[PDB]
RNA sequence: CAAGACGGACCAGAGCGAAAGCAUUUGCCAAGAAUGUUUUCAUUAAUCAAGAACGAAAGUCGGAGGUUCGAAGACGAUCCGUCGUAGUUCCGACCAUAAACGAUGCCGACCGGCGAUGCGGCGGCGUUAUUCCCAUGACCCGCCGGGCAGCUUCCGGGAAACCAAAGUCUUUGGGUUCCGGGGGGAGUAUGGUUGCAAAGCUGAAACUUAAAGGAAUUGACGGAAGGGCACCACCAGG
């Protein structure tokens, strides 16, 4: 009988300092009527933001999940929550006459954020190849997968969230894997296609401050 | 098909719920086999004539109770009554009715009660545990219903 | 076509055929003599050897068994024999 | 500025090369849009400029090239630009019955018919365009014509012969 | 009423266009997706079960959602298309396309088009039998 | 040299499609199919790619 | 957050298995074909009556679990829809049947061409591993072996469709197993036997009939569909 949207208000949701474009948009919360506070409804919200709106020159097929968990007077503060590829890109990458190799590791970083890493890779037809298909054998596939797992283990476990995210922005890990697997079977499109967030540590406010500034 | 299922004797492959129920509540006679050239348009299967008359007075059997018990037992007719009563839906309906009976007569239900164990040991106590539903006559179902009603298990 | 001497096949055809299907069967393997790089001794090794071959004095691996022909250690010298 | 990206598969690049003229000339002349083909990311890229009117043409323009990505002929997608209510509906053959192995290929043959004629016949019945993928079927037309074509196809793969569905669809098209 | 945003800069929402095989849902929400702004089906728009999934009903629904968002001052939308998904058909129908071109006709800025439909890895047995097709 | 190389790669792909169709047809042993196919045999600078090609800018 | 189910796209012209069947990673376990071999034994082999192992799905007997689907059933329409019982899932016993197909025993020999594919092996320049510092992987060329599958062919064969076997067959003999003898009666009756059951294996006669069946080429045929022309046809009109 009365509109709740007048009763609502607007907050500003903003990216961490690792990202060039920091203002990522607006959010609509209700004011506190004494029953429930705006923070409790605001301290857990997940945003699906593409990377092309976070960097001017970066790619568009990469999407980052950012969880907002604090308010600072109409200024939402966010943090890394996940990574994924656009489904158009994933559907386009799976061509026919080749082999798909997937690897996943449950790796603990230096400050307790338990991550899960999923990567995918495809064998590449050579420039002089006359055979229509390029199928990797099973032991070659197992070797490629093993090198994938050890590269992510040696690459994520030794760093913190800022370095991991700054490596995931241009996908340097996938380029490392593509360069390292060349002597097993030449790979074509190696991306860390999905990052999850299984376990977060106890809540701290300072680490969010150097993530923001 | 319907006329032969109507007059079916136990042991016949055409024995069904209709056969046992109509042999309970009434007396039936298959009279004369009718050709379909007598009809227009002539039907799919052949035609037949059935003479039926109800038993007056009827036998003192609750027909809802009888039909419910027979409906449970003919879920799978070649399957034994033990496995017919292991069904979870059967356990649900008999739990409802046994709860009604305990509510009416103020019977205290033990915590470790198993309705299926009760049904199994009564069915072995009757001797119908290894018998199958396709080979039971009216009298066996009468004995089974008498035992189940004497044990407070009702089908309604 | 339909006109050739089966009794006298040429060396290229009889070489090309399977080792059992020749005019008279003959093996494709051979015995070859190997000098270890760390010594001077001669070891007679089968070309398709299934055992790892150690030097009798130096105990250095001369060849490693593979699916077909044996894989000599780099540094070893070998000569076809007989 | 408004951005549209349309992906291209690996098999559609050569027909895109052989039909690029009749793709950009309808857009650049009377739709007033800028188009390019990003070879590095393999996407048909459409964006607006200073000389665009009736912004929904952009949407239709995207659907335009989308039809040529899905396998449709060029002039049908030209008709998609000219007409106002034209839609495309797609479904896999196994989305209506679980078929495996040789049964699936027989279903493909029943949709296509000998010489293609059965599929062609359905087109001339429903004034639609039907493109068969390996297993996917795409129908372009208006809503009721899409429904009639979809019913005809679903009967064709149900096991009904092409002659019976042929006669039924040629009789029911008089409503 | 509305966001305190300068005229040059726009404000973003995301619109789920759920094209079920019986109607179409137009659910506008913010970037987080938790709280809503506008969602109208074919149900409030046409009083006939014939045209519940028609492109016309979804079109009129999209115009109503667009004018609602303009009254709220939402100047742009991201599009998250969706079909039934799961065991059933995976492609959005004509209703989603009709709603999309309708809200494009209303002058609303369209952001990122994206097909977000429930594709299984593999799933359970489908609704039809071993025999049953659509018709 | 390289043109013949591309021709050979195309030939390999076309032979793949042809041999797939050949095996699919060879599975079919129905006499009506063979009769119908016998009757049938007896019866018989670019704007775009580079950069933004449009009216306003090129 | 949880429960049960299932491993798409990659996924085929693929591969493996005695067949039924077999698609998430990782580890363990025990098998296996082909290849390579100047190892060993030295006829140890081929084929099956008897007897035994395995045998999709549905089904029966005990448990566990029951997400989806779903015989029956209850309702609403008039081949469909809502709900959903037994089941579908796992473990342990049975049952042993399918268009369980190549509607096509197994072992052996001989008898055209081609260029593709999977595994192993051999020979060979070259390009790649940000010119890789030798080998190794990925490609490239050719050959050999056992495969899966094609195209071609006056080898011959077949009633023909067609077959590199369905050939080497009246010019009729490599070895061996199962099995048919016009159509029905009839997989019925009867007996035996297996099974908890459902059913499985074996299996007639009286009588009755002049056919039963396989393959291919075909004129006419009320019609049917695509077009075109015409104010002696139409739209708008006078």
């Amino acid at each position: 009988v009365v509109d709740p949207f007048s009763k609502k208000d607007w907050y500003d949701v903003k990216a961490p300092a690792m990202f060039n474009i920091r203002n990522i948009g607006k959010t609509l919360v209700t004011r506190t009527q004494g029953t429930k506070i705006a923070s409790d409804g605001l301290k857990g919200r997940v945003f699906e933001v593409s990377l092309a709106d976070l960097q001017n020159d970066e790619v568009a097929f990469r999407k980052f999940k950012l969880i907002t968990e604090d308010v600072q007077g109409k200024n939402c503060l966010t943090n890394f929550h996940g990574m994924d590829l656009t489904r158009d890109k994933m559907c386009s990458m799976v061509k026919k006459w080749q082999t798909m190799i997937e690897a996943h590791v449950d790796v603990k970083t230096t400050d307790g954020y338990l991550l899960r890493l999923f990567c995918v890779g495809f064998t590449k037809k050579r420039n002089n190849q006359i055979r229509k298909t390029s199928y990797a054998q099973h032991q070659q596939v197992r070797q490629i997968r093993k090198k994938m797992m050890e590269i992510m283990t040696r690459e994520v476990q030794t760093n913190d969230l800022k370095e991991v995210v700054n490596k995931l922005i241009p996908d340097s890990i996938g380029k490392d894997i593509e360069k390292a697997c060349q002597s097993i079977y030449p790979l074509h499109d190696v991306f860390v296609r999905k990052v999850k967030m299984l376990k977060k540590p106890k809540f701290e406010l300072g680490k969010l401050m150097e993530l923001h500034g | 098909e319907f006329a032969l299922r109507l007059v079916a004797k136990p042991g016949d492959k055409l024995y069904c719920r209709l056969s046992i129920n109509t042999q309970l509540l009434a007396r039936v006679d298959h009279l004369m086999k009718v050709g379909k050239n007598n009809f227009r348009p002539p039907p799919k299967v052949e035609s037949s004539v059935v003479r039926i008359e109800p038993k007056n007075p009827p036998p003192p059997i609750n027909f809802q109770e009888w039909d419910g018990l027979v409906r449970i037992t003919f879920v799978r007719k070649n399957k034994t009554l033990s496995a017919a009563f292991k069904s979870s839906a059967v356990q649900q309906l008999l739990e409802k009715n046994y709860r009604i009976h305990c509510s009416v007569h103020n019977i205290i239900i033990p915590e470790d009660f198993s309705i299926a164990d009760k049904i199994q040991q009564i069915l072995t106590s009757t001797g119908f545990s290894d018998k199958r539903a396709r080979s039971m006559d009216i009298d066996d179902f009468i004995r089974l219903l008498h035992g189940f009603n004497a044990e407070g298990i009702h089908f309604s | 076509p339909l006109a050739k001497d089966l009794l006298h096949p040429s060396p290229e055809e009889e070489k090309r055929k399977h080792k059992k299907k020749r005019l008279v069967q003959s093996p494709n393997s051979y015995f070859m003599d190997v000098k270890c790089p760390g010594c001077y001794k001669i070891t007679t090794v089968f070309s398709h050897a299934q055992t790892v071959v150690l030097c009798v004095g130096c105990s250095t691996v001369l060849c490693q068994p593979t699916g077909g022909k044996a894989r000599l250690t780099e540094g070893c010298s070998f000569r076809r024999k007989q | 500025e408004e951005t549209r990206k349309i992906p291209v598969p690996a098999n559609r690049y050569t027909p895109l090369k052989e039909n690029w003229m009749k793709i950009f000339t309808p857009i650049v002349e009377h739709l007033g849009l800028q188009i390019r083909f990003n070879l590095k990311s393999r996407n048909v890229e459409i964006r607006t400029c200073k000389e665009t009117k009736d912004v929904s043409a952009l949407t239709k323009a995207a659907d335009f090239v989308k039809a040529f990505i899905l396998g449709f002929q060029v002039e049908d997608a030209l008709a998609l630009i000219r007409l106002d209510d034209l839609f495309l509906e797609s479904f896999e053959i196994t989305d209506v019955k679980p078929l495996k192995g040789d049964h699936l290929s027989r279903a493909i043959g029943r949709i296509a018919g000998k010489g293609g004629k059965t599929k062609f016949t359905i087109e001339n019945v429903t004034r639609t365009r039907i493109v068969l993928a390996d297993v996917k079927v795409h129908i372009l037309g208006s809503f009721q014509n899409i429904k009639m074509a979809r019913t005809a196809i679903c009967n064709l793969i149900l096991g009904n012969p092409p002659s019976k569905v042929y006669g039924n669809i040629r009789a029911v098209a008089s409503r | 009423l509305g966001p305190q945003v300068a005229e040059g800069e726009n404000v973003f929402g995301v619109c789920h266009i759920f094209a079920s095989f019986n109607d179409t849902f137009v659910h506008v929400t913010d970037l987080s997706g938790k709280e809503t702004i506008c969602r109208v089906t074919g149900g409030m728009k046409v009083k006939a079960d014939r045209d519940e999934s028609s492109p016309y009903a979804a079109m009129l629904a999209a115009q109503d959602v667009a004018q609602r968002c303009k009254e709220l001052g939402i100047t742009a939308l991201h599009i998250k298309l969706r079909a039934t998904g799961g065991n059933r058909t995976k492609t959005p129908g004509p209703g989603a396309q009709s709603a999309l071109r309708a809200l494009a006709r209303s002058g609303m800025k369209i952001g990122r088009i994206e097909d977000v439909t429930p594709i299984p890895s593999d799933s359970t047995r489908r609704k039809g039998g071993r025999r049953g097709r659509r018709l | 040299a390289k043109m013949r190389r591309a021709e050979l790669q195309r030939a390999r792909a076309l032979q793949s499609y042809y041999e797939a169709k050949a095996r699919r047809e060879k599975k079919i042993k129905s006499k009506k199919y063979h009769k119908v196919v016998k009757k049938g045999k007896a019866k018989k600078t670019l704007p775009g790619w580079g950069e933004w090609g449009g009216v306003g800018l090129k």
